């Protein structure tokens, strides 16, 4: 119960980590592309 | 400049879908 | 109730706007890449 | 031509997930 | 090398959202 | 019932097809970019 609901909400932690990464890469990429 | 503006577009949809999922998991836990 | 269910269905409007944008950029990008 | 063919691939998954979400929100409202 | 590392980043989020959806469809069918 | 639940789980088949495609393109693209 409020163990599984733990596991699922804190996978949904991991995905909001993945969507971190992607925001950071989006910023690096913009800057880096402006410089080329 | 378009391929990267669309990485952002996709990132924005994914991020909205995440929030929408969270409201959906909320409805389910709200019916238990 | 059929206020929240408004807010959520018409965010899900906004996302189907974001997925608009992305379809339009996908088309512009194809054409533009064929020309390079 | 591959990076852009994969922008499309991702766009297609996101769009399917959106429809799948809508069917899920439908189930929840169908149980209220 | 960054635009493609972010195709992967997006692919990874989409794939996690898919699994998370499946657990959500599971909750709904578990309440029927 | 266990017809609709068929349709939906086996769309969710199709999406896990789309996420196939994208994994395969991600691999082709990495390799191909290393070679340029």
């Amino acid at each position: 119960w409020e163990x599984w609901d733990x596991a699922i909400a804190e996978y949904a932690x991991r995905i909001e980590x993945l969507i971190x990464a992607a925001q950071e890469q989006q910023e690096k990429n913009e800057a880096a592309l402006r410089e080329l | 400049s378009g391929i990267v503006q669309q990485q952002n577009n996709l990132l924005r949809a994914i991020e909205a879908q995440q929030h929408l999922l969270q409201l959906t998991v909320w409805g389910i836990k709200q019916l238990q």
